[PDB]
RNA sequence: UUAGGCGGCCACAGCGGUGGGGUUGCCUCCCGUACCCAUCCCGAACACGGAAGAUAAGCCCACCAGCGUUCCGGGGAGUACUGGAGUGCGCGAGCCUCUGGGAAACCCGGUUCGCCGCCACC
RNA sequence: AGUGCAAGAGCAAAAGAUAGCUUGACAGUGUUCUUCCCAACGAGGAACGCUGACGCGAAAGCGUGGUCUAGCGAACCAAUU
RNA sequence: CCUGUCAAACUCCAAACUUACAGACGCCGUUUGACGCGGGGAUUCCGGUGCGCGGGGUA
């Protein structure tokens, strides 16, 4: 189903699992990638992917983009390159679908999504000044798999 | 409302902030008011008896005599005059 | 002491906003009233802020308007120096006006209608869809801003 | 103590000095409380009323200010208790106080105990206080008969300081006699 | 200072935690006063479902009654370190427990203005071993 | 208040900690069970009787801020949110301007180790 | 923690626990709120009195069933006091 | 210890705002009698739209 059915944040926050049952599991494989044993401060360059519009990103989307990003780094820096990227958001918002007409229309649980406020950083990578262009290219691919337009903002790094 | 009992929708107003928990000081449960005195009506979450219907929490009536130990306070619900049986424990002098 | 001029009609305005304008003695578009600068009054004009034009007028200006648009509590009688003198606690318009701005008295206490029914602004006004800081004619004005308006509605 | 949500008992409950559930039942009579308290060497009796900022003591008596009338004996026993209550009752009567309810604080309602004694004396001073005669000690034990008969099993004076040998419950009669007189300086 | 600080025996409780008694007879003779039935709480699979019901007995001794029991009880045991409480108490054995504390302990046992005893004024295993050890026997 | 009793507010009073204080005064601990009374067993407690001793507890006095709490400064912040108005912007979601209000977290620095009432009392 | 049962709420020298005693889960008649916000409407419910008779307690006092909000039924007719 | 996120049926916090009563100003009433009381007569109990806040629903 299209994200057009879920990308907006207008329904109430629906997260209380003590009242919701049958919630599908998340497809997000992992939130922390690269060398997770190392610290983010051990890196001179910090680049984040900032969402420009407030929206809801379905878990299949977070995974689809997270994957296509890290996969690029792995390919450019090796399965053990010196970097660490983080998907900081989690899909707490439960999604329904009314699948009778509008009678007893409260939908059934079909998925989950993360609510991101515009300006927030969805992804954050940490690398060495040399790999900065790869991490930028990884993000250029990641934002092509989520609803909003984004900014690839570089934080610690005045090595231009 | 899914039901229409008296304590419906009172979760907030009839509950105490954790710190005000426990038995209340006796001083105000024994206060004496004189006919004509304006008093504020607020149920004390810790005192079971002498209460009035929650809807009236917030009203400011006028004492007009008593009944037993409880006081009879006159109030105006919207445009309707009502007399409320309530003990001092749930009353404070206006001003 | 501020001069209040209603610039937007009643149709669609909140009832509680209309009721205020009424308590301030204004019941028609282009009607003006002189209000003291007190806490109670400030609350009122703040509430009317989007349908009115207010500000402190200069002594002269007030005079021009009192001459031109003031009226007795009843009747046509032109409120001029002579009228002022024979009916008020002052000698002439300037005297009355000074008392109004200094907030020592009101148009009622002197037997005058609380409302100055002005004339449409000659040359037009700056629009009733925007405030003064945006080129509109709504909201608070400069003493010079208010005067230009009052004078055009002379 | 632990966090913002932690509940701290009222000060006088922390100090384990006031039973508030009882204080409430007590204040309900709308009368003045006849506060009867004890000490190892002394016994106190106060007549308290409610006040805007705290209780008001209208009249009181302490076993120590008993000697001021002749009492040459110890001050932490039944005869001492009765008398201290009587004196307070008299001062109370003087102050314009007529009725009262017995507040024995954290003490136990044990029959014949000293608080009840404090209550009897106070009652005898002409003060109206809800009571129960058969919860009071028998006249003699009030006089101090039990102590004399204990000194009887002597072999060693029950009293160190020199105040009689076989003791004198009479001194009690003599002191009560004194208080009951209408010339005494209250 | 020392006097109102030197240890003393408050009570020696002797009990038998059977499970359903006929043993009360021995505790009475071994101590010098009546025992006390011991009910249990919660239901147990060990056919011990009955909430309130005889399961054990105990005797709380104070003063001489307590010493005169120790002048024979203690001997029948080999006191050790680990066997000591943090407050300076200890239990050996038929159970025999000995409660040790300093003078004004009534402060925390009375009704009026009661108060818990300041740790500084609380007893210690060391000070405990000492006190007792200094009375017809050896430590560890 | 050279140590007490009854309270009000009910943590600004809690938690933890340091120093000081009592020969016939006070409170205690303390000493002791013939009695009133008492322990489903224990004068432990409760109750009663009492001063040989003590200031080690408690308590009272002086003080410490590490934790908890109260209030204040500076910063976060006139940010977030928001009552009134708009032929302002935006495909839209939504945003902006004017007017009237206005946080929360957190950081840094102060404050807080109770205040007050009645009574009795070298 | 416990407090019979939803959920939310109340409670610590207790509203919980243990023990003991007791039948106020009493008769009669009301005031007030609720049912039905405002704003009329029955049964039902509750709060709070009084009269009478009682229980417990030293006493103040508490007991108009269960800590609070669900557990309820007209006229006609029958049986019953 | 450090590090990454949330809540219609969470809350150590906490608005704007709504709301009881009272005072003040304003406006109103005392020949236009308000506020209130008693009585006669209704109509009405298919509503719709914009804006703000919503709940459901891909819409
Ligand atoms: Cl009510
Ligand atoms: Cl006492
Ligand atoms: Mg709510
Ligand atoms: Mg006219
Ligand atoms: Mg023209
Ligand atoms: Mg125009
Ligand atoms: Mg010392
Ligand atoms: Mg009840
Ligand atoms: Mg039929
Ligand atoms: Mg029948
Ligand atoms: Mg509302
Ligand atoms: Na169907
Ligand atoms: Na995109
Ligand atoms: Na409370
Ligand atoms: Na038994
Ligand atoms: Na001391
Ligand atoms: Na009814």
């Amino acid at each position: 189903k299209p994200a057009s059915m879920y990308r907006d944040i207008d329904k109430p926050a629906y997260t209380r699992r003590e009242y919701i049952t049958g919630i599908p599991g998340s497809k997000i494989a992992q939130h922390k990638m690269g060398r997770k044993q190392k610290d983010a401060d051990d890196y001179p360059v910090q680049i984040s992917l900032i969402v420009e519009e407030t929206v809801q990103l379905r878990h299949g989307s977070l995974e689809a983009s997270r994957l296509s990003a890290n996969r690029h780094l792995i390919k450019e820096l090796g399965e053990e390159g010196d970097y660490k990227m983080t998907l900081r958001k989690f899909p707490h918002q439960v999604l329904r679908e009314n699948k009778d007409g509008m009678r007893a229309a409260f939908g059934k649980i079909v998925g989950t999504a993360a609510r991101v406020q515009a300006g927030e950083q969805l992804f954050t990578a940490y690398c060495n000044v040399e790999d900065a262009e790869h991490v930028k290219e990884a993000f250029r691919r990641a934002y092509n798999k989520i609803t909003p337009s984004c900014r690839i903002d570089s934080s610690p790094a005045g090595n231009a | 409302p899914s039901s229409n009992g008296p304590l419906e929708g009172t979760r907030g107003k009839l509950k105490n902030k954790p710190r005000d928990r426990g038995t209340s000081p006796p001083q105000r449960a024994v206060e004496e008011f004189d006919d004509g005195e304006k008093v504020h009506l607020k149920i004390d979450p810790s005192v079971p008896n002498g209460r009035f219907h929650p809807r009236f929490d917030g009203q400011t009536g006028t004492v007009e005599g008593k009944q037993g130990d409880a006081y009879k306070v006159d109030i105006v619900d919207g445009g309707k005059e009502k007399t409320i049986i309530v003990t001092a424990a749930h009353l404070r002098r206006q001003e | 002491m501020h001069a209040l001029v209603q610039l937007r009609g009643e149709v669609n305005m909140h009832t509680d906003i209309q009721d205020t304008l009424e308590m301030l003695n204004i019941h028609h578009v282009n009607h003006c009233t002189l209000v003291p600068e007190t806490d109670a009054y400030r609350g009122m004009v703040a509430k009317v802020n989007d349908f009115v034009a207010f500000g402190e007028p200069s002594q002269e200006t007030l005079e021009t308007v009192l001459a031109t648009r003031a009226e007795p509590l009843e009747g046509d009688a032109d409120v001029d120096d002579e009228w002022v003198a024979e009916h008020t606690d002052y000698d002439d318009i300037s005297g009355l006006a000074f008392a109004l701005l200094s907030e020592e008295t009101t148009l009622r206490e002197q037997g005058l209608s609380p409302t100055l029914r002005l004339h449409p602004p000659r040359g037009g006004h700056d629009g009733v869809k925007h405030p003064v800081k945006e080129g509109g004619q709504l909201g608070k004005h400069d003493t010079e801003g208010i005067d230009d308006l009052l004078e055009a509605m002379r | 103590a632990t966090g913002p949500r932690y509940k701290v008992p009222m000060r006088r409950r922390r100090e384990a000095r006031t039973d508030y559930h009882q204080r409430l039942r007590l204040l309900k009579s709308g009368k003045p409380r006849l506060v009867a308290r004890k000490s190892n060497k002394h016994v106190r009796a106060q007549l308290v009323t409610l006040g805007p900022n705290g209780d008001d003591t209208l009249a009181s008596a302490h076993s120590s200010d008993l000697a001021e009338y002749g009492w040459e004996a110890p001050t932490g026993n039944m005869p001492s208790a009765y008398l201290t209550g009587l004196l307070a009752g008299l001062r109370a009567q003087e102050a314009g106080v007529e009725e009262a309810v017995l507040d024995i604080g954290l003490n136990s309602p044990t029959p014949g105990s000293k608080v009840f004694a404090i209550q009897e004396g106070a009652i005898d001073a002409g003060l109206d206080i809800p009571h129960n005669d058969d919860v009071l000690a028998d006249w003699q034990r009030t006089r101090g008969a039990h102590i004399a008969e204990y000194d009887e099993q002597l072999e060693e004076p029950l009293y160190s300081g020199d105040f009689d040998a076989a003791d004198l419950p009479e001194h009690f009669d003599e002191l009560r006699e004194t208080l009951l007189d209408g010339d005494i300086e209250l | 200072f020392h006097e109102m600080r030197e240890p003393r025996i408050e009570k020696v409780v002797v009990h038998m935690g059977i499970g359903h008694a006929n043993a009360e007879d021995i505790l009475g003779e071994i101590t010098g006063q009546m025992p006390v039935r011991t009910k249990a709480k919660r239901t147990v699979g060990e056919f011990d479902i009955r909430e309130g019901d005889p399961i054990g007995a105990k005797v709380t001794l104070r003063d001489e009654m307590a010493e005169e029991f120790l002048q024979t009880a203690l001997p029948l045991a080999e006191l050790a370190t680990s066997q000591f409480d943090d407050t300076g108490n200890f239990s050996f054995g038929l159970d025999v427990t000995v409660n040790l504390v300093r003078p004004g302990y009534r402060v925390a046992k009375r009704d009026k203005a009661s108060r818990s005893i300041p740790t500084k004024h609380r007893l210690n295993p060391a000070d405990a071993v000492a006190f007792i050890e200094s009375t017809y026997d050896v430590e560890v």
